[PDB]
């Protein structure tokens, strides 16, 4: 059940919308978590539903809700944070990541 | 051999595993997703508030990292890592 | 045991959230002991009341009844909106071991977190 | 969801108890499910029972009952086979309003749940010793 | 057969809009199956309840009776408004063929997609 | 709208079946109206009534009833023309309050028209099979 | 348990044929389950009941064939002849398990021996 | 037919015990066989009676099984419970040979699935 | 001789055919409009999940594009390219 996402983004900008995009395989979906890569560190989730916005980041990100297509959409980079990010679901019981920057 | 303890409510949650199954520590029962049974068949021990993977078949498909993830009550509101 | 500050951790969904208590009294008319949160409002405190039973002439059975209430909030001075309160009555007979009652109140306890009663309750599907 | 065998670890003042749990089906007189011990008579099980209600013309909210029998069994001197003697009832039951949320409902259950192990729960049901 | 997560799609208005199920067990009382949505609310779920009825020394005659029930949302902890409810009642002799049965159901099924009942439902107009 | 000839395509459990509706009027006595087969003796058709009701006095929400009728004809040995013997009766009934937009009553009817090709409801329907 | 299409085979005079069973539902009235086949007319259905009962025990079964034959005068089929069956286990309350087993494993391996089998094929009294 | 001892094997809730029966003889009254088994005391004896009827015909099986324990005031045995069991078929006699075979096997094959193994040995009713 | 196929809801909508006609699935009922029947008159197929136009008289004024749009319930939300 594997999702695609765009890699490389690559913006070195301060104002980005770039709006990093999870396309759903199923038509399932309802249940998205973004995850982000710290670049010597664990990890920590952004938004466990589609758009609530999971506490302990800054009121910045939106993961958008769309049919058979999700995204996350960020405001302004803060040119900081911003080396991977992640996008997985668990509407089925065998769950995957989604492999890409 | 992996294992990890946390301070949260042990018993009524879930202990992830992925770099691919999970295991509630009270009545356990086990889910296995992706592979087979494989390397990766996992037990748990609520009286130590931890959970133990014994990795056989050491050959090189299990190099680099195993995250321990943690899952809270079933349904929804999860992976708190 | 006297009524001290009853303190739970690690409760509810999630498991992260605590719930501390304060003794407000034993009510001695009907031997009812009665606990309750910080909040300074009479109509929207969580309330813990314990209490039992001496046999009479007309029981001859000890009773041990436990009850627990909480009012939820809805801003329109908030108001109380809806009642979720739940009885729990042992009972026992004079000869009643302690084993026995000890043995009945932790397998209740520990069958109260089952999964059958977790989709019993949380979702209430008929088992 | 669906009955199957439920275990019960950790029991008892000790700590070091076990208890086995076979399904019983669900009466249909009155929708009310069942439980009992892997080996026993039929006379002397560890009965627990499960039921759920929704509402109708009366009782507008929701309704959970929890009713378990722990009766103990003697044998008599001389006696043919083992009779009931004393009896050990435990009564829970919820209420439910129809718009109150799964949170609600989960909170009250695990602060019940909690509470069992609480010092002064302990003592009021071990001893009988009120507050 | 049994029940399982019965999935529609292609659903609604633009025939776009796709809907999922549950089972929420089945009352022994009435002999009745009941069906739920995901939602965390005991009283603002889409509802589909199907059984059947053996015949009785009363009524001889096969009965299936599949119900359905919509609740609405509306913010003011939101509450019920509208109640939206449809029934179904099948009715067959003890020797109703599998060819017939069939045929009235599909039928059915057919016709109730046909422009004169999305005319005479949609907007209520009379035939 | 106005009545015409219906026709049904896809019909029975294979898939290919053909049935033919025809325009019937309204009952002026109740207002509900009807259809028939195309070529039949009038005791031997397939009739299908639809109505919709506003409200009174009483039942202030609005009302739709449909009501199909399956009579099945067999020839008596022997006999001069064909008798009825069994039935099939299938009522399908809505309601809707008075503010209820046209998007649920959409949803209710296309969920009804979707539901029975579910495989839940043709086990249930063909060889009557409770879950 | 949970009433579930119980397919039993390699079963019949000759052995080779095989039937399979659908559960239609426990009605509220007595308890009493039931399975059927859902082949044909269903007046011309094999049906299957078992109906346990609660306080000493009785456990009840009853399995019934018909079997028809075309009337010249009706199109439709009619039952001709039934083929009862009555099973009626009956237990005291502190009857243990395996005892309890004994009877349902001599119950099924007698069917199988020859005096039995020879007893309700023709009919034949023993001597 | 004739009466002979039948030894039916490989029975049992393990399924590794066996046991014998020896032909007891019918008697005239009513027309009923009887079969037992000689280990024992004949009042803690297992007894197996089958009685074919003359006109609709009736087969009746009956197996019976007593379970004793020894009380301390008599030295002798005594029967403390006795575990019933009954099989009655009926047929018509226009009923032919295979469909009266019909119903042995599948009530011999149905013994063994696993609906009627669990609703006969924990006494627990279908849902 | 155009066609096109979907992923939606086949039946219970409207094909728009439009540089002219629009039709459903079900009960095919055409629509024409602007000129006569002229070169676009058009069938449908429920079962193959696609609709078809044969354009007879092949001269010169079918030269460009022809663009398959989608039409939802008759009356309202609809034109969804």
């Amino acid at each position: 059940i594997q999702m695609t996402q765009s890699p490389s983004s690559l913006s070195a900008s301060l104002g980005e919308r770039v709006s990093l995009t999870c396309r759903a395989s199923q038509d399932i979906g309802s249940s998205l978590n973004w995850l982000q890569q710290k670049p010597d560190g664990t990890i920590k989730r952004l938004i466990y539903a589609t758009s609530n916005l999971d506490s302990g980041v800054p009121k910045r990100f939106s993961g958008s809700r769309s049919g058979s297509d999700y995204s996350l959409t960020i405001s302004s980079l803060e040119t900081e944070d911003f080396v991977d990010y992640y996008c997985l679901q668990y509407a089925t019981s065998p769950y995957t990541f989604g492999g890409g920057t | 051999i992996s294992c990890k303890s946390s301070g949260y409510a042990f018993s009524s949650s879930w202990m992830n595993w992925v770099k691919i199954g999970r295991i509630y520590p009270e009545n356990g029962e086990t889910n296995y997703n992706g592979k087979f049974k494989g390397k990766a068949t996992l037990t748990a021990d609520k009286s130590s508030r931890s959970a133990y993977m014994q990795l056989n078949s050491l050959t090189s498909e299990d190099s680099a990292v195993y995250f321990c993830a943690r899952s809270g009550y079933y349904f929804s509101s999860n992976y708190d890592f | 045991a006297k009524l001290e500050t009853v303190t739970l951790g690690n409760i509810g969904k999630d498991g992260k959230q605590t719930l501390v208590l304060n003794p407000r009294g034993v009510n001695p008319t009907n031997g009812v002991a009665s606990l309750s949160q910080a909040g300074a409002v009479p109509a929207l405190e969580k309330r813990v009341t314990v209490s039992v039973s001496q046999p009479s002439r007309n029981r001859k059975n000890y009773k041990v009844q436990v009850k627990i209430q909480n009012p939820t909030a809805c801003t329109a001075d908030p108001s109380v909106t809806r009642q979720a309160y739940a009885d729990v009555t042992f009972s026992f007979t004079q000869y009643s071991t302690d084993e026995e009652r000890a043995f009945v109140r932790t397998e209740l306890a520990a069958l109260l977190a089952s999964p059958l009663l977790i989709d019993a309750i949380d979702q209430l599907n008929p088992a």
